[PDB]
């Protein structure tokens, strides 16, 4: 099971 | 599997 | 078994 | 099985 | 096959 | 099936 | 077969 | 061969 | 044993 | 045939 | 043995 | 298993 | 045969 | 034999 | 063995 | 022996 | 013969 | 094994 990577953030309101 | 971190949003203002 | 990246953190408003 | 990246998001205008 | 996220486009002003 | 990356988004108008 | 990345967009001027 | 997307040059002002 | 990637840091208050 | 990444764009005039 | 990425580092604030 | 470095966070103001 | 990545480009001055 | 990738240069204060 | 490009020098002002 | 990748830079005092 | 990666550029003076 | 650059520090002012 190779790995994921992750979700990159929002800029704010 | 490890796994990536997820991103932080932004702080309004 | 390969690892995965780490995303990036947003942008402060104004 | 190789998974992929994701995106950056766009910067605001002015 | 874990396909990528597709970014944001950012805001008007 | 080996995975396709994801792509980046705009600057906003 | 391994796939590519893409590229950043330019920062705009002023 | 999927290869990857080009980027766009930023706009004057 | 391979690697794993480091977490990015934050933005400051 | 293994893909190629790519080019970054520049900075606008 | 395949090694890892290291991060970035935050923005200052304002 | 060489590991990455952990970022910095950022300063006040 | 695996490909590189290429590399960003700096910020202009003030 | 896999090559390693570069680092970023940090931004200028004010 | 498909080489990457390198960057450009941002400008004065 | 497979490539170790780079320290990215520190934000200027 | 695998491939190396491009530097990145420096901010301008 | 081609090992990578590390980046420069940014300026005062």
């Amino acid at each position: 099971p190779p790995a994921i990577p992750g979700i990159p953030g929002i800029p704010g309101t | 599997a490890p796994d990536g971190k997820k991103g932080e949003a932004g702080r309004p203002g | 078994g390969i690892p995965g990246m780490p995303g990036l953190p947003g942008a402060p408003g104004k």
